[PDB]
């Protein structure tokens, strides 16, 4: 599948990267990237999807970008309220479809 | 080891009578 | 619509026979309908000679 | 280019030359009959790809071998060295054998076609 | 606020059948691809089917190929998906999600847009 | 007579040479044809959400019109590369 | 009372070929989609080729791939399958079968109806 | 391929059920399951093709039925002359063709 | 004497592109499907891609699928492979070969007739 | 891939056969068997290209045949100049392509 780090963490103020690598047939191909945050309970939040592109509602606090067979969400200045599972996603291709990967507990220091 | 590939627009033709018509008839 | 004209540009050229240098046209060169007897009014002249 | 320029052209670069003169086929009494003429002469050769399978096709391939009887030339002697002229003045006797050869491919493929798609 | 509400769910033993459903409300329904993905306990997610907009072409994820249905009615703005044989793997919470396909006259929405509460599924 | 037989006459090309045109295409037989000619900005910047969304097509066909004969153009060109492509898949093995 | 009588087979030594016939009588022969079917000695059945009722579609099971091939006469009503290769695994009685397939304008004959006595094919 | 019970048996004039069991894709999803009853040398006979049929010259001793991925061939009132190894079979699909099973070695006590 | 001249290879590390590139001279070069090899040290040779002759079709070896990019340019009269990803498995000599394919209107060139001289790529 | 004897030997003026055997799909469908003769360095050069042919340039020396799966290539009256390492190859197929063999390497006695 996507190969994600298990957790990712740091002080109130800082910046984190949340990266996230594939094959040159999963990211590397097909710049259809996306990410979700899903706190304990509720549902997954879209945060980020294609490499660069936010949903609406969501603030400029969260980025991303794709290099290479490797994405990664940047989250700058982290709040008390990001305390959640992120995880990736990629469009594999008309056979796979979407594969996930491991979830990011993001745990502000 | 050959087959027979069928082509459409080859630059072939044969001799033949048709009714040409003027054009001074129809402007050239 | 289906069919060429097939001019021939042998400047020498009787009109029986091989022709080579043929050109495909769509229509002909004007050609006036002239009634002369014994003697070929208003043709067209040959490129070389007789 | 334009219509007919490839007919003194050897046989394998006027098979690229083929949109053009398929193109130029736009396709009282006196023109009249010859419209309808060149629309049944149309509809005729449609007719006959299909027949063959080769519809909506301009370069179509099939799968009847080609018998050494009708040319045994070998493809650089025909594509590289022949016009299509001189290509029809040789393979004419043997239309009538290559066309219902060809009808009969076809036929033959498409019962097997509506069995295979019947399997299951 | 889009509202997907999935119905269904509860305890079935290995070999049995359950069919959930999702009702959408808030947006145009005939317009978005709609998707199933599972998420087992303390597991991430994992993507099960995908279903066009207009319903006649559905996809899955070869775990799942010739045991799960995906079926849409746009009369009704609901989503159901019918599960067969239900094996020990398939345990998980199942989320009704908008988005991973377009019509081929919209932008590419390869993404999951909006997602439901879920539905808890257990086997045993 | 005449008059309304060079119609029907009329009619009959018209609809052979669009039948044509699709064919040379490989659109044959097809309603809703799908190519491998890459839509080229300068014909029309617009979105899809702009186009099939928002316009009919009479104002589409008033807009691009001055570039059928460069459509059509690599529309045959494309054709004519898949056909050589195609035969010589087909003449592999 | 149909009557296949399956004439051929004998011994073989890997690498090498042989061929088997069956003639068919008592029922119209070219309407019918033959096959053949393998029992080695002390094992059940298994089966390795499917012909059509005009002979022109040929089908086989995956582990004898391009190393069998079967065609039929439908002017003699003899069927025949022509085995390259012939390994250890292949030692088997082979059964000339009727069924397995229809034309398309006929019912689904999904079954063997009519077997023959059965060949001997043994590979040392 | 299919699993089949090797062997079952029975007193004369009892019932005795043949089970078959396949996979979704060759059983559940197509309804084209035979039988085949096999004495010792000569050749197998058809004795049920599809779920519920039987051929012409069979009697109507013989049954059987087909529920989920399980097929069953049932012979009531079992005589001396049944000793036979029984086959199913089914219509994989256009891919792998015809599946067929172990014999079981019906045993009349 | 027909001339096949690689020029390029060299070092790259573990991820890295590199893209080498042959020149050919002696005989009309659109009409030859060219192809490279590979052959690494103190091993014998891999076929690794064929490009058609008029290069609108390409074929690799499995190994390479997705990483290896092959095109050729008829006006220049040259070929060139860009090569991503270059995993220590692709240590090899690389050689420029002129076969493997026609056109469907001449005869079968399945063989590689005129090889270049062999352009050294090493991964570290 | 391939099987190729790793090296035969002979005196000068013997014959030496270098066999090459595949598979049915490899040299038995196709008969479009190979040889090239590689000398240390430099570049391999087409000896035998189909079963039985020979490019221009290259003696009647050189020649080879097909027989069921097993290619085999001969070289009669061996020179000291003939010490190269010679490979097989054939058509697999439009999916496989082109398989070569291992080296021949040639020790003349
Ligand atoms: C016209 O035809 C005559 C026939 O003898 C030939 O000699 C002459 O070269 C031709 N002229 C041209 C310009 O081809
Ligand atoms: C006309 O030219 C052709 C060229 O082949 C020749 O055979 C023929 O005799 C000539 N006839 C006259 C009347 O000049
Ligand atoms: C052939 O005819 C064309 C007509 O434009 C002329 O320009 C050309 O010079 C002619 N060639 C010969 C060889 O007579
Ligand atoms: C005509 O033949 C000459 C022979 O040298 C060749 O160069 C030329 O390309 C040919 N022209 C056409 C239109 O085939």
């Amino acid at each position: 599948a996507l190969t994600q780090p298990p957790s990712v963490s740091g002080s109130p103020g800082q910046s984190v990267t949340i990266s996230c690598t594939g094959t040159s047939s999963d990211i590397g191909s097909y710049n259809y990237v996306s990410w979700y945050q899903q706190h304990p309970g509720k549902a997954p939040k879209l945060m980020i999807y294609d490499v660069t592109q936010r949903p609406s509602g969501v603030s400029d606090r969260f980025s991303g970008s794709k290099s290479g067979n490797t994405a990664s969400l940047t989250i700058s200045g982290l709040q008390a309220d990001d305390e959640a599972d992120y995880y990736c996603s990629a469009y594999a291709g008309r056979q796979t479809f979407y594969i996930f990967g491991g979830g990011t507990r993001l745990t502000v220091l | 080891n050959l087959w027979v590939t069928v082509y459409y627009g080859v630059p072939v033709w044969k001799e033949a009578r048709t009714t040409l018509f003027c054009a001074s008839c129809v402007p050239t | 619509a289906g069919y060429a004209i097939l001019k021939c540009n042998n400047k020498t050229f009787n009109g029986t026979g091989s022709c080579n240098n043929v050109s495909t046209v769509q229509c002909t060169h004007g050609i006036k309908p002239v009634v002369s007897t014994q003697l070929l009014l208003n043709g067209s002249l040959a490129e070389e000679e007789i | 280019l334009g219509f007919l320029g490839a007919a003194g052209s050897t046989m394998g670069a006027a098979s690229i030359t083929l949109t053009v003169q398929a193109r130029q086929l736009l396709s009282g009494i006196k023109q009249l009959q010859t419209r309808v003429l060149a629309i049944e002469h149309y509809l005729k050769d449609q007719q006959l790809l299909g027949i063959w399978g080769c519809s909506g096709k301009l370069i179509c391939c099939t799968a009847v071998p080609w018998n050494s009887s009708w040319s045994n030339k070998s493809l650089t002697d025909i594509w590289d060295n022949m016009t299509w002229m001189q290509w029809d003045r040789e393979v004419s006797n043997y239309t009538g054998i290559i066309y219902r050869l060809l009808e009969d491919s076809q036929n033959q493929q498409e019962r097997n076609e509506q069995d295979l798609l019947a399997l299951d | 606020e889009v509202q997907l509400v999935e119905t269904g769910g509860g305890l079935v033993q290995p070999g049995g059948s359950l069919k959930l459903s999702c009702r959408a409300s808030g947006y145009t329904f005939s317009s978005f691809a709609m998707s199933w993905v599972r998420q087992a306990p303390g597991k991430g997610l994992e993507w099960v089917s995908l279903i066009n907009d207009r319903g006649g072409l559905t996809f899955y994820v070869d775990s799942v190929k010739g045991r799960f249905t995906i079926s849409r009615d746009n009369s009704k703005n609901t989503l159901s998906l019918q599960m067969h044989s239900l094996r020990d793997g398939d345990t998980a919470v199942y989320y009704c999600a908008t988005g991973g396909m377009s019509s081929a006259l919209q932008s590419s929405k390869y993404y999951f847009d909006f997602w439901g509460q879920g539905a808890l599924v257990t086997v045993s």
